[PDB]
């Protein structure tokens, strides 16, 4: 598995809703910080990480880890306040905290039977 | 705390 | 994906030569040092970690990341002096380095044509 | 097949415009009232729905019926007047109306050949 | 997905016994009762529906919901009194309550060891 | 592969006439007898087994044999003499016996060419 | 493709109603009369067909038509008058035409609403 | 299945060689002889049948038999007299024979080892 | 392949930012500019064309290519002026030309270690 | 997709018979000019195109249209005067037209019955 | 399915440790005694047995139970007496029980951070 | 994998152009030269040969290698010299060398845009 | 297929016991003998072969043979005779005789019923 | 006609 | 409470 | 002997 | 009446 | 208009 | 130059 | 008696 | 050196 | 009470 | 001639 | 380095 920009390899995503807090996080093992980028552009977050190849003079005798590109954009709802967002990164885990600021008086759709 | 999947 | 003792989760390994010695590197981010452990016997090691479930009273919007009884095994060749292993874990990531022990005035087998 | 928040059942879904209204119609079954929630979030309406998971101690002969969590979300465009939805649930099928608010003056794009 | 008098679309069952009665549910959402038909016929209860196709002339954005002939068939036991059935399709699910009606003296099969 | 009363695991079966007898036999291995059940209804012969669930306290290294609810429902033709089913359970295998009864003056089919 | 009794091969159908009469039309190209059987036993028609297999030291090129045991059964309704099946065979299509024999005063389910 | 000429059904073959001819026989159950055409075109034989749809308004029951347009081409070797074809249709096989002309003095290549 | 406009025929694509231009274009052989719509609503840039169906008169022999409905929606960044869009369809291929706008003094999240 | 000689990309073809023309078109969009080849050779025509893969040094954000070569033989039939061939390029399709040209006396293959 | 020497059928496997003993039960129903061989090599034991196929001559109407070899291969620890193991064949389950003998001050790897 | 005349096995191939000798290269490990056959007929070629079946009384550990008939065919063009083609077998490998006769004055097709 | 030191290409295998010897046979074809490597280690037979990539400036019409590295390993019982292989390649095939030295007094191991 | 699928 | 799968 | 598959 | 697939 | 698939 | 895949 | 598969 | 695929 | 999967 | 699949 | 796969 080698990911690209225009096929970027994929991490999995833990999300949930903490109180007053939405946090995120991903299994993104063996990243250099460098690497690491995290966009902010109206309520998306979009998450890129890259995994240098091995050097391909090197002989492995099992390559199974994925490298290259890693990409995966969230679409937050309105209520995040992505410019709060709060970004960590320890254990090989990406973390990301966004508090949640609720608008006022919302709407509450009502069916009819 | 709203995602889309 | 939630791993038991009798169907482990599966970690991705890359395993090389570096001269004298052998490395083999785990991706197994955000696991706690309590979980993990390295067990060796003979020519084999076997790691093994674990990722805790999620509270079952918590509602996750996403929760992708693999969780349960990680387990790997590795049969390793009589030239490896397993009895020095040394092992670290960082950035998520389990790397394992093996000494290479050659035996003298190893065989040498030719081919008949 | 059993839904939960982190990984929802999906039900099926028709959509079409009518003269001034946009029109969604869910196969949602077997649904409480108490069950159903409606979120709409600027251009964002998210369907969900719970049915109950059977009694663990009742022996079913069969047991096909999708139970659990069900959710869906709606991307609407920008002309859709989200403010304004009505919802009905009757026989069995969540429909939606949303009347249609086309802006002044509409772009049209030409294509040079 | 169109069903056919000679492809039939399915439907999902649960089906329980319930003390003296045998209860039998379907998920049959936005049906017109012109159209349910539940034929008996012995010990077999078949159940059949139609949704109707959509209007050639409209233009649907999602048609995901399944439409033409629902056909399934059921072979029930002995012991059911077919005759005594029992139907009501309420919220788009159509139950049918079957009054079991034990044989006097059944036999049991003991198993030689 | 945990068997449900909804959705019972399957057992292999071998069927034969041997002259005047019809024999079906089913892998059911390491199954007690008090869970061995044959439930026989006009012409439909029933065979039920439970195989316990490990307890959950217990670690498996290997657990691959299937448990719980077994079951398989046998359509005999009109000429077995079901009341006089006999049945034995031995080395793992469930062995039935159904008596053939031919009925008197068999219609024979003549086809026109 | 080889059909043995124990896994016959399958000949396509097509079934339908006729006025008074049920037809069934099987695919059966290139059987030998002396082969097809019919048999009826109470509302279950078992059409039996044997294409024997191609002489084993005669080399083919192409060997593509099934070959072996054709068999299927079909469960008829009680309306259907089995004792009064005509069977004919032409054009390498066998023809089963069974006369519908309606029992007077028959059920008519109502469903509650 | 309804083939088209576009994108025809296709119908089984056997071939193989005996002594001076080449024989092909294709499984086509229940066409008409009206619409039976086989085409030579030089070394090439392209047979194509075609068993008309099932008319719109009659409700099938079962409707597996394959319909609409069936073809199939042959590329034949050099040495078969296509000129000379015969082609007869019983009990729903077309077969064909075609007389194998050899050429004289034929090539015959050596392996060098 | 038919699309219509519940299932649109999907287009490939490529998309790249070119300095100050984000470049998208499609492979879109074979279509009337007459049937090309390109829609812009807000951020989200919707590609629409079409491709008549044969004549049912006239027998393809081959008929491969996709017809019917196409259709593709971009969700394009905040900084794409997608007011300035330029369309121009030369050569089969749909080429888009956005101008992209950065905003002033864009975030930078830092990720904490 | 990026095609090679020795595993060339495929493009779709609708083919058909007008009149006294045969008429292949292919979607072969974005190929420039100097790339086309069309080689015929006795009844065969082969369709060879290139579409150049994309400068290593660009960065896609999507890169799904298909590159590299493109190949698709033609087998023509004896009655096409493939010296005749004429061939167009225009808006991505590649039109081919070949001259049918019926041999005199054409052979009419009678089937017995 | 037949198993053979070069491709045994396999069969499902329990495998848990016991305090001091490690125990794997082997579903193998139907077996006669005479086949199974259980062989022991230094660490590695070897299940070997076999279900005689069925005579050629008996038509069977199902006979789907596995026949033929049936063989597995366990590697074991270096802490398993393997020259203790116990064996025994009841209810169609082989069940195999080998001591566990730990070796006196065993390595512990400890993990650097 | 045992193959038959009428279906062959299969070996892979490379083939390429040699300046004025076309080369084709078979995978063929482990035949007798007996076996090899290449016929040639117009511009075909034909490879054909055998692999004996192991002996049915010798017990295989592993029999993974390819036995039976192994077939394959090449269609060549015009400009090939079948009929000075050189075969040689080494190394288990088939090499065919045809020389390529390019004809005069050939047609160079060109396209209309 | 291009086979590498991580992920190496697969040969297929015969292995048989001839009396006192063990023989093992790979399909290995168009391999040059400076390129296989046969390692002993303990029990473990470890076969490596190359086949070089084809000259990137070479354009293949077919190229379907598997190419690059070939590596499979053998893991041998203790009564095999690891120390005195003996290895031949010819006419493709490498063939490996290891003499199998049983050593005295073999456990037979009883079932206890 | 009722038959059995 | 029987029923045929 | 008759069964139903 | 627009709706994102 | 003869052509081989 | 964003765009949601 | 050839045929091209 | 021309082959059909 | 060790075994390879 | 012991050998592990 | 060997390691058994
Ligand atoms: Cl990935
Ligand atoms: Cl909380
Ligand atoms: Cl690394
Ligand atoms: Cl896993
Ligand atoms: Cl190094
Ligand atoms: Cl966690
Ligand atoms: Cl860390
Ligand atoms: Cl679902
Ligand atoms: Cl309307
Ligand atoms: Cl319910
Ligand atoms: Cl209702
Ligand atoms: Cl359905
Ligand atoms: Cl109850
Ligand atoms: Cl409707
Ligand atoms: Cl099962
Ligand atoms: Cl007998
Ligand atoms: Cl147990
Ligand atoms: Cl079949
Ligand atoms: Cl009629
Ligand atoms: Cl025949
Ligand atoms: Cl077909
Ligand atoms: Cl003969
Ligand atoms: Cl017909
Ligand atoms: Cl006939
Ligand atoms: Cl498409
Ligand atoms: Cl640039
Ligand atoms: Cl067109
Ligand atoms: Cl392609
Ligand atoms: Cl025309
Ligand atoms: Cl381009
Ligand atoms: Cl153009
Ligand atoms: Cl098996
Ligand atoms: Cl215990
Ligand atoms: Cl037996
Ligand atoms: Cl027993
Ligand atoms: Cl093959
Ligand atoms: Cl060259
Ligand atoms: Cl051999
Ligand atoms: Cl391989
Ligand atoms: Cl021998
Ligand atoms: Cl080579
Ligand atoms: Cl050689
Ligand atoms: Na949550
Ligand atoms: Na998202
Ligand atoms: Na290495
Ligand atoms: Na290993
Ligand atoms: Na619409
Ligand atoms: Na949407
Ligand atoms: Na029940
Ligand atoms: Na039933
Ligand atoms: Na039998
Ligand atoms: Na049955
Ligand atoms: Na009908
Ligand atoms: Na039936
Ligand atoms: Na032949
Ligand atoms: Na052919
Ligand atoms: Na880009
Ligand atoms: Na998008
Ligand atoms: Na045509
Ligand atoms: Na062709
Ligand atoms: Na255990
Ligand atoms: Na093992
Ligand atoms: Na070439
Ligand atoms: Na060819
Ligand atoms: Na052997
Ligand atoms: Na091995």
């Amino acid at each position: 598995v080698l990911g690209t920009s225009a096929r970027p390899a994929v991490m999995p995503m833990d999300a949930w809703r903490e109180g007053d807090k939405f946090v995120v996080e991903f299994d993104l093992p063996g990243i250099d910080a460098d690497s690491l980028d995290i966009d902010i552009e109206r309520n998306v977050v979009t998450v890129r990480a890259e995994r240098p190849a091995v050097d391909p003079n090197r002989e492995m005798l099992a390559s199974e880890r994925p490298r290259g590109v890693f990409s995966r954009q969230l679409v937050l709802g309105e209520n995040l306040d992505t410019a709060r967002i709060a970004a960590s990164y320890t254990e090989g885990v990406l973390k990301l905290q966004i508090p949640v600021a609720e608008k006022a008086k919302p709407r509450k759709i009502s069916i009819t039977r | 705390g709203r995602l889309l999947p």
